C-alpha cells in the first residue's frame, strides 16, 4: 500500500561502532536517545566513528548477485539461480586524522611513542558492530550489523580545497545464530494496530505503597489513595528521555487505562487486598 | 502528511527563535533585536538592523511534487552602522540556518530539510538612506509538517 | 569521537629524502622546525626535492587489496580475505629539472663529464627514505617511510602553457625491524585523553538567575546560589534519561567545569544585579 | 574551535602587515603608505595610493560549513600618481598575498589558508577625479581561529 | 513424470559421521530436525564434520566398468580441528594435550555417513552404513583461499543393509496419485465460459452446467476418448476434473465472480 | 563440530631445520616463542631455512597405491620451494658443500644422503598450527628455476621417515589436538600454616622467593614476572577461606618449601 | 638465517665456453672482472658464446631419481654465426669461406662452461669443468622474435674435480660472524632512553649509563631468554650488541646533541 511517511530522503547520518556483537538502542529506545553523545544511552559501548562529508551519506553497496534463468530441453524457463550470492557493504568516508578514526582505515596502532601512528605490512584483521542511524523529518531509520570487517577501500585523499578524507569498507558478515543485519524503526516494521493500552486494577483499594518500572525505570513508589492526575505525574516523572506530555490516563472507576512511548510494568508490590490494586495487564 | 508550506512559513522561526508568527523582533542570541521580516516596512515604522528573505526561484523536487521542495531564498541583511556589523550579521545568519539545518528544525508549517548558498555574501547597493546592504541565494530543502 | 580540530585540508606539501634508514623529526620538533631550511633542523640529513607544484599534493594509493569473502557449504560469509596483498605508494610530480631532481626520477647518472646527465638502460635501484609534511594552517601531520623505492611513474611531461614534470612513483618497503611507514603528529596520535568540561562563568554574589541548556533541553531556572549538589541536582534530573551520578560539579574557586555525557550551555541570563552568569564556553 | 570571521578581519591585516584593525595605512616593504579598507572615505579625508577589498560571493564549504568557507574578493587598487603605479601597487599587493597563504598567515580572527585570482588585474574606469583604477576578484580560503 | 519440483542446486549442505552401522533419521524426521546441533536429534548418534568447501562439493563416483564398480564420495574438509584430522590421517596417534600424531603404514579407518542436502526446504538426504575412508590426494595450502583435507569414503557392504539409502519423504516410494483441476466458477451468476485442453477450446459451456455436461463439453477435436478417459466429479459449487491432459481456462464470460479456475501441477 | 575458528589460511608461515631427532617446541611454547630467532628458544639447534616462495606453499603429498575392493603402501612427503641461494639454502638442495676455498660451492656426481628434521610454523593472524618430523630425508624435487621477473627457487621434497619409535610426524597446538575439557585450575596449598618462604616453579623455572602469607595479588605480581614470555595479565589468582588458587597459560609446580609450621605446601589442581 | 640479500633475479646473465678443464676466475675476481670482453680477464681462455634468449632463461635441470641423476642446463643460443653453429652442430665440417658443413651424425663435443648471473650488484657464477653439447630441441624460426639454437650440457666428471661449482664470494664459506647492532647515543646530556628488544620494550635507561647496567636492562625484559645470553660491550661514545634477539630505537627522551639515540646495524 501507498504510505506518504515511509518515503524517505536522508538528510544526514550518523555511524557507530563497537566490539563485535554489541546491541543496538531498541525501537523504542532509538526514538528518544540523542544522536550527538552516544556515553549517554543505555546500550553502553557505542561511540561516534568521526566526522562525515555533511553533504553526503554512507553509501550502501554490493557485489555478486550475478543471477541467471535456467531450464532443461523440455521446459526452457524454471528458476533463477544466483551464481554468487550477495557480498554486503557500505562505505564510509570519515574526515578526521585523530588516532580513533585511523583505527577504522588502518587498524590498531603499531607504535607506543607519543605523536606516532605506526602502519605495519600485511593484512589486518580488524572488525567491529555498525550502527547507522540515518535522519530525515521526525524518522530515525536505524541500521545494525553484529560482525562487519573493517577495510580501506581506497587510498587517503587529499586536495587543496576539498576536505582530506580516508575510505572504510565495512562488509557484513554473520555472527552465531544472528542475523547479517537489521533495519530498526518502530514505526514501520512488525507494527502493532496503532493504540496499546496498560489497566491498572483498583479494586484491592485496603491497599498499600506499591511501584511501577516504566521502560525497566522505577516511579518511586505509590499509595493506594492513587489518581488518574497523580499516576500520570508519576509515571510522567520518571527520568528516561520523555516527558508527562506524552502519557495519556484514564478511568473506568475499578481501573484507570495507561498509554504512551513506552512499557509500564508493577515492581515492587505491596497491598493488602491482594492482587486486587497491584494487576496491570495489556 | 498535509500540505508544503510557502518559505517563509519556515525560514522566519528559525531565524526569529520562536514560531509566533506575529512579532518580527529575533531572540536568537547571535542577532538578538535584529528585525526578520519578507517585506520592508513604510520610512515612518522601519527599524535597522533588517533583514529580508525573498523568494526567487527553486522548484517542487521531479521525483513526488507534493512530499519535497527546493526553494531558492534570496536573504539580505541592512543596517544603518557600519558595512562590517552587516556583514557579521549576515554570517550569523548563515550560521543559524546551517545549525538549523543539521538538526532537521521542526515548525508548526513543515521541516527544514537542508541548507545550501547557490550565491554567497556579497555586498551591494542600498536603496535606504545612508545604509549598507549585504545579500546572497540559499537554496533550502523543506518538508511537510507530518499529520 | 567528533574532535573538529583533527578534520584536515592539506594546504601544501612539503617533500623531503634522505639516505635509507634515515630518522624524521620528532613529534615534537615538527611543531617548531623551519620547513623552508632541511640542513639548519637539529635532525641531520634530509633534503627538499625540488619544486612540487603549488596547487597539487603527494598524491597517495595502493595496488592491490583486490578482497573476497568466503564460506563453506555449511555456511557462508565466513569471513573476507585479502587476494592481493595491498602495495601503498606515493607520486610526486618534481617540476625543477637540474641534477638532484633529476636523479630522484631516473636514478644517479651514468656520465661524469661537465653539463651532461645520461642514462643506462634497464632496470635500477634508486631507493631513499622520504618524509611529506602536509601543512594546514597549525597543523602539521607529518609522514615518514624508513625505505621507499623510487621509480619513474610517467614519461616527462613537457606543455607550452603548463610547467614541465617528472612524476615519480615511491613504493613503501620493510626495512629491518621498522613500520612499514608512520604519520607523526603530537596533539593526536597517542595523546592523553583529554576528556571535556564546560566552564560555568558566574561572576561571584550577584542579584537575578539564568537559565542552563543539558543535552538541548532547559533545566529550571537557577539563582545566583550555593555548588556542589545544588548545582550538580539542577544539571542532573531535566528528564535527560541519565542519572546525576553521571556528572561532576567540583571545588574549582571562582568558575566551574561542569562535566558529563550531555553538551551544556546556557539558556538566557538574567542574573542581573552585578557582574552575571555571562558564558558556558568550552 | 573558534567561528569563521568577516573577510575583511582575514585579508586586511595581511595587507596591512599589522594586527591593529584601527589603523588603515599599511607598513609591508612593497606598500608603504598605502591605504587599505573595505570603504572608500570622503573626499575630505580620502587619501591616495589607496586599495580597497569588497565581497563579492563565494560560499561555506557544503561538507562542513563551519570549518573552511571560499570568499571571493574584489581587489582594487587606486592612484593620482599615474596608469604603471597603479597596476605595479595591483601586483605588489598580489605578490603579499600569494606569500601570506604559502606560508599560512595566522591573524587574530583566522589564518588564510590558500589564494587563487578567478580575474586579473584588469584596467578600469574610476569614479574619482584625475585616478586611474585597476581591479580583479581573488577566491581566498579561509580556517577559523584555534581556541 | 517432470517434477519441476524435484530439480535440485546443492546450494547448502552438512555431513555427519558416526560409529558404523548407525541410523540415520527417517524421512519424515529429515523434513523437521536442525542440522546445526546433530546432539539434540532423536536420532542420536551422529558427529557434524567440520566446514567442507563452499565450491568442490562431494563428487558420488564410481571406479568399475565392462570389473565390477566400487562406488565412493570424494569430500574436500577445509579444517584443522581434530575433528578433521581424524578423517584424514584416521585415529589420533598421540595422548599429550597439543598434538595429534601419525603413524607410518595403513591404518583400518571406518564409519557411518550421512550427508543433507539443503537448497530451499527439500532437503535431499544421502546415508551410508559402513564406509572405509582414505586420503584422496595432498592437503592444499594457499595464502588467499582455506587449506582443504580431502578425503575418499568408498563404501563397503554391512550387514545385509543396503550401500545407501537416498533419503526424501516426497520423492521416493510415493503414493503417485494423478493431477486434479478445480473448476471453481465463484459467484456463477449466469453466462458462459470455455475451458482448453491440451490447448484446444471446448466452446460453449452454461454456468449452471453438471459434471456430465461438463464431461460432455470436454471431448473437443483430438480428445482421448470422449466420455471414458476423463473423470469430473462435484464438489461443494465446483467440479475436479481429471484426464489424459492438461485443462486451464480459456475464456471466461460469466455475469459476476472473482474468477472460473484454480489448478493442480 | 563446526570450529569456524579452525578454518586455515596459510597468510605467512616459517621452515626450519635441525640435526635428526631434534624436539619441536612444546604446544603451550608455540603459542609464545619468537619465530624469526630460533637461537631464542628453549629448544635449541633449530635454524631457519632461508626465504621460500611466496605463492607455491608446501605441498604435503604422497605416493602411495589405491585399493577399493576387498597394493596400498604409502609414502609421505613434503615439498618447499627454497628460494635463497647462499650455502643454507644450496645445502638442502645438493646436500653438504663438497669444497672447503671461501667463495665456492662444489657438488659431486651421484646420490649423497642428507637427512634432517623438519618443522614448519603456519601463522594466521595469531593462530599457529606447527608440524614437526623427527627424521626427513631430502632430495632435489626438480630444475633449479631462474626468471628475469620473478624471484628463483630450489624446490626440495621432503620425505618423512620412521625413527627410534617415535611418531612419523606430527601437527601442533593446544587449543585443536587433544583439547582440555575445561581450562586447568590449580590449588595452592595452605596446610603450611606459618613463617618462612617458599618457590613455586612455573613452565619449569622458579618462581624466587615468596612469603607464608603473601596476598594473592602479589602471588599473582611473583608468578606473573619470572623469565619467561607471559604477561603480567595473563594469571589469574585467588585466595580464599580454606586454600589459594592459580590459573594461566602454563604448568605450575610446588618447587621448593621453607614454610616453618605445619605440613609444608603440597597441593595440584581441581 | 634469512638472508635478503642472497635472494636472486637473473636480471641479465654471460654465458662462457673454453677448452675441456679451464678455470673459471676464482671468487674475489669475479666481483671486479669485466663480463664483456673474456679476452682481458687474467683468468684467460673463455670464450663469449653470444647472445641467448630474454624469455627461457637456462635451466639446471636433471634427469633420474629413486636410476642414478644426471645433471645439465638448457641454453637458448640466438645468434646464427659460426660461435653459435660450433655448439649447436658441433665444429664446423667445411674449409671453404662462407660455409658452416654438417656431417651425417654423431659428432663429440666437449667444453668447459662458466655462467656468470647478474643482479643490480650480487654476480653469482656457475662452473663446470666438463660438459658435452647435445641440440636439446629443434632451430626455432619466426617472424616476429628471434630464432634459437637450443643446447643441452650434460655435466661429466674430470680428474677428480666437482661436477660443477657455484661462486660466490660473500655466500659461500663465509665467516660465521654474529648480529652486532650499534647503540649511539648521540652525546646525549641529560633523560633517558628504551629498547625494544624482540617486540617488548625494555624499562627506563638513563643518558649516561654503563655496559653493565644496559646488560641488565636488556636482560630482565619479560623476557624470552636470560641477561647471561647478552653481549654489551662499549667502544665509546657507542656500544655494540649482541643477543639472540632483534633490538631496537624504541621510545627516547635524551636532551643532548641529537634529540634522539640510534640503532642502525
Amino acid at each position: 500500500a501507498l504510505k506518504d511517511d515511509a518515503v524517505l530522503i536522508a538528510a544526514r547520518g550518523y555511524v557507530y561502532t563497537a566490539a563485535v556483537g554489541t546491541a543496538a538502542p531498541t525501537p523504542s529506545q532509538l526514538k528518544l536517545i540523542d544522536l550527538e553523545h552516544p556515553e549517554a544511552w543505555d546500550r553502553t559501548g557505542w561511540d561516534l566513528v568521526g566526522h562525515t562529508s555533511e553533504d553526503d551519506l554512507p553509501e550502501f553497496g554490493f557485489d555478486g548477485g550475478d543471477s541467471e534463468v535456467r531450464g532443461s530441453w523440455q521446459k526452457k524457463k524454471l528458476r533463477e539461480v544466483e551464481t554468487e550470492e550477495i557480498a554486503d557493504y557500505v562505505v564510509i568516508n570519515l574526515t578526521q586524522f585523530d588516532e580513533t578514526a585511523l583505527e577504522l582505515y588502518f587498524g590498531p596502532n603499531q607504535s607506543a611513542t607519543p605523536g606516532i601512528f605506526g602502519v605495519k605490512s600485511g593484512s589486518v584483521v580488524n572488525e567491529r558492530a555498525l550502527l547507522i542511524v540515518i535522519v530525515d523529518n521526525d524518522v530515525r531509520l536505524g541500521f545494525h550489523a553484529r560482525k562487519a570487517s573493517l577495510k580501506r577501500e581506497d587510498a587517503i585523499s587529499l586536495a587543496t580545497d576539498e576536505f582530506g578524507a580516508l575510505p572504510v569498507r565495512a562488509t557484513f558478515l554473520d555472527y552465531q545464530s544472528y542475523n547479517l543485519y537489521e533495519w530498526i524503526e518502530e514505526d514501520w516494521f512488525n507494527a502493532v494496530d496503532a493504540p496499546v493500552v496498560y489497566l491498572l486494577d483498583l479494586g484491592g483499594a485496603t491497599g498499600g505503597d506499591y511501584t511501577l518500572l516504566v521502560g525497566g525505570k522505577s516511579t518511586g513508589d505509590i499509595a493506594y489513595n492513587a489518581n488518574a492526575s497523580a499516576i500520570k505525574t508519576a509515571i510522567g516523572a520518571v527520568d528516561d528521555g520523555v516527558a508527562e506530555s506524552a502519557w495519556t490516563v484514564t478511568a473506568d472507576g475499578s481501573d484507570f487505562e495507561i498509554s504512551g512511548p513506552l512499557a509500564v510494568a508493577l515492581g515492587v508490590d505491596s497491598t493488602t487486598g491482594g492482587s486486587g490494586v497491584t494487576v496491570d495487564v495489556v | 502528511a498535509g500540505k508544503l508550506p510557502i518559505v517563509g512559513e519556515v525560514v522566519l522561526p528559525i531565524l526569529r527563535g520562536h514560531e509566533d508568527l506575529s512579532n518580527p523582533i529575533s531572540t536568537v542570541p547571535s542577532l538578538a533585536g535584529v528585525h526578520v521580516g519578507t517585506w520592508v516596512e513604510d520610512i515612518d515604522s522601519r527599524t535597522f538592523p533588517l533583514i529580508t528573505v525573498r523568494r526567487v526561484g527553486g522548484t517542487r523536487s521531479p521525483e513526488h511534487p507534493t512530499l519535497f521542495t527546493q526553494p531558492v531564498v534570496e536573504m539580505t541583511a541592512y543596517s544603518a552602522a557600519d558595512l562590517p556589523t552587516t556583514e557579521q550579521m549576515y554570517e550569523d545568519a548563515l550560521e543559524v540556518l546551517y545549525r538549523a539545518a543539521r538538526l532537521q528544525t521542526k515548525t508548526p508549517a513543515g521541516y527544514l530539510h537542508s541548507v545550501t548558498e547557490t550565491l554567497g555574501a556579497s555586498h551591494g547597493p542600498s536603496p535606504f538612506d545612508r545604509t549598507w546592504r549585504v545579500f546572497g541565494l540559499i537554496r533550502l530543502g523543506i518538508r511537510p509538517p507530518k499529520n
